[PDB]
This record gives C-alpha cells, structure tokens and sequence, in this order.
C-alpha cells in the first residue's frame, strides 16, 4: 500500500483532478498523514484548502470508501485545537456527518459518530450547534436495540462517548429538553457490562449532575442512584472516578436528594474510598463526606453509624494536604449541624489532636475553617459545662500554643477568632 | 477525553 507518506502538494493534485478514483486515493493519503503519531500536519492540510473538499465527499453515496476516508480525515482534524475544530465546522461538516449517521455501512456512521463526538466536545457552543442540526435523534436511533450486547464493542463505545460529550460543559449547560431526550438511553447504558461504556456513562451522568438542583433532580428522578452506588464499588478506577464524582455532585443538592444516596447504601463504600490509594478518589470521597455532614442531624447520624468518623479522623491525621483541607470542612460542617452527643462523639474519636496540627499549615482558608470548628466544639462543651476538660485537652497536645501564637497571624477574621477563643476559654 | 484522534 503506497498511499503512505504523500506530500501535501501531492494530496492536493489528486483531490483536484477530475477523477473520482484519483481523489479517493489522495484522500486516503490525507487520512494516513493525519493518522500519524508525531505531529500530523493538520494545519497545512487546513491551509491547503482541503476541508470543503472532504466535506463534499461525505455526500458521495456511490463511493462509500471516499465517504469513509474523508470522514476519518475530518474526524482527525476535528480532534485538534478548537481552531482546528472550528475549521471543520466552518466547512459545513455538521449536517454532512448527521446525514451519515444513517449510512448503511456501520464503519462509516461510526466515523460520523466519532466526528460529531469531537465537535460536540469542543465546548458548549458547538455542542448546542450539533444539537440544533438535530444530531440527537439519529444517534439514539442507533441504540434502539432490544439488547445492547448485539452491537459491536467499539461502536457502542463511540456512541456512549459522543453522547457523554452532548452532556458535557456547563456555560450554559446542554438544553433541558435535549437532556430529557438523552437520559433514558444513558440510563440503559449505565447498566451495560462494558467497563468502557460504564466509565463514559458515568461521566455523562456526572456532567448532568454538576449544576443546580433541578438538574440533579432530572437525574435522581430516573432512579440511577442505586446503580451509581453499585458502580462506586467497582474494581476499575476509570469507573470509580466518574461514579464518585456523580455521587459527590448529587449530595451538593437538597437534603432529600442527599438521602437518596444514603438510602442507596453509599456510605458503606466510604471506609474504603476514604482510604483509597489513589489520591484523587480520597479528595473526592472526603469532599463528598463534607457535603453529607452539611445535612440534617439524622444524616449526620448515619455517617456516625457507618463509623465514618474514625475515617475522617484518619483522613485529618494523614492525607495529602488537599484532602486534609476537605476533611477540615467535613468536620466544621459536622460540628455545625450536629447534636451535642454527636459533637462529643467526634471528640471521643480523637478529632482534637489531628485538627490542632493543622493550625500550623500556611494556608489561610483552612485555619478559619478549623477555628470555626473549635469554636463550635466548645459551644457543645458549654452546653455540658465542660469547656474546662476540653481546654485542658487542647493544651496537652500543643494546640494552645498554636492558637495563642495565631493572634499575630496577619488575616483579620483569623486573629479575632483566636483572640475570642483565648479570651473566652483560656482565662 | 475531550476529543479523540483515530489510530
């Protein structure tokens, strides 16, 4: 096969000949160039003025191979910078690719799915432009099968991916009714048994849940929460990561929505998520915990009965800083909504020492966060007449020095909190 | 995962 390594000017020559075959051959040369690992000459291809020509080949139904080669060619240009994508879009590729969705040749519509995927992936505008040109109907149609197993592995992977991009980006979020239209198929995909369909399904859902409550509610209302929780316990990190994000998003919404996650059994996975070797899982799991401890006392209670407080204490005691920061918050949140008993309980789990050690971190934000929390804790200890035994505690682990040296920390609300705390509990 | 190139 000597359509290998052509020069651009050669590709041009051919595509301009009035010879459908010569053109087919050159377009394949074009694809091959663009498929190379080391810096495919996308720019010069664009610069050569080729995009419109490829675009018009998409429409050549007699000559399927050219349809495919040009499809692939544009697919690859469309995968580069935004500007590269913009060039594909400016050529009129979008309705052309949509038309190809119904091509009788699977390998061709797959290419069309792929390209629409890249275009929608550029960002919200292209995404909604794909949507306006009516891509969503024909995509869904290819998934209109009694059993998803009967479709080819990488064909379904591509559709799942493209679909996820139609759910991706946020300013603005995708159109509500486009989401309504996608959801049922997404749900059906969230249940399929390919690790890769599951990862992308999870992302799709994670994107759609990253907004205001009404959005979360669309999702939660299709009852995917049980199924998200299950996935949360998967062995494949490519699946845990996006599932955990979905759940993390959902618990930012109403307490009602939060409770769906609790009922689903979510909390049971946390012992292991809060100890996970992958740094980011831990950060994200901890964050999620912070949004649960931000809920009602009976929700705080469920965190307690799953024995997650030790896990928080653990995370406060040793994790990379960014996780410890979330633990800090999770605790403050806890100490805000919590009952007296519950705040007591936290201290009996040994929350005071590891909290104190963090006061010497040089991150201004977290210190406030911790001090609000100490504040909060003394408050429950006042209601019990125990501000003493607690002060003593904070002394014996060197917390007292750390706060008492903190009136001379620059920040305003900082030195006032410490000031207050010192005055109020320490003389 | 934004965008994908082929082969």
């Amino acid at each position: 096969q000597g359509t290998v390594n052509w020069s651009v000017e050669d590709i041009v020559k051919g595509i301009n000949s009035n010879n459908l075959e010569s053109q087919l051959q050159a377009t394949q040369a074009a694809r091959k160039l663009l498929s190379r690992e080391k810096q495919p000459p996308i720019d010069n291809i664009i610069r050569a003025g080729l995009i419109p020509k490829f675009v018009s080949f998409l429409g050549k139904t007699d000559c399927s191979p050219i349809q495919f080669e040009s499809a692939w060619a544009l697919t690859n240009i469309a995968s580069g910078t935004s500007e590269q994508t913009k060039a594909v879009v400016d050529g009129g590729a979008i309705p052309a690719f949509i038309s190809l969705l119904a091509s009788p040749h699977a390998h061709i519509s797959e290419q069309a799915v792929w390209a629409l995927g890249n275009i929608a992936g550029d960002g919200s505008a292209f995404r909604d432009l794909v949507i306006k040109h009516g891509a969503i109907d024909p995509l869904l149609a290819l998934l209109a099968v009694p059993d998803l197993s009967t479709l080819a592995c990488g064909y379904l992977r591509n559709l799942t991916w493209t679909l996820s991009n139609l759910c991706r980006n946020k300013n603005p979020a995708p159109p509500l009714d486009a989401v309504e239209q996608i959801l049922p198929t997404l749900v059906r995909l969230l249940h399929h048994n390919d690790p890769e369909v599951l990862a992308d399904s999870c992302w799709a859902i994670s994107y759609l849940t990253d907004g205001p409550n009404e959005r979360i509610e669309m999702v939660v209302k299709k009852g995917v929460v049980p199924q998200l929780v299950k996935l949360l316990g998967a062995t494949e990190l490519p699946i845990v990561t996006p599932a955990l994000r979905a759940i993390g998003n959902i618990v930012t919404g109403t307490d009602e929505q939060t409770q769906k996650v609790i009922d689903a059994g979510a909390l049971a996975v946390f012992p292991s998520l809060l100890t996970n070797p992958k740094t980011n899982i831990q950060k994200e799991a901890t964050w999620t915990m912070s949004n649960i401890t931000a809920g009602r006392q009976d929700q705080i209670q469920q965190v307690v009965n799953h024995g997650l407080v030790p896990f928080l204490v653990g995370v406060l005691s040793k994790a990379d800083f960014k996780t410890q920061k979330e633990a800090a918050w999770a605790i403050t949140n806890y100490t805000s909504g919590g009952t007296v008993e519950q705040i007591v309980y936290l201290v009996h789990c040994g929350i005071i020492e590891p909290l104190m050690n963090l006061l010497s971190a040089k991150d201004t934000k977290i210190i406030q966060v911790i001090l609000d929390a100490i504040s909060n804790i003394f408050q429950a200890a006042e209601k019990l007449g125990e501000t003493e035994k607690l002060s003593i505690m904070i002394e014996e682990c060197g917390g007292l020095d750390k706060i008492e040296a903190l009136q001379r920390h620059e920040n305003e609300s900082v030195y006032k909190a410490s000031l207050n705390l010192i005055e109020k509990y320490f003389s | 995962y934004r965008r994908r190139r082929r082969y």
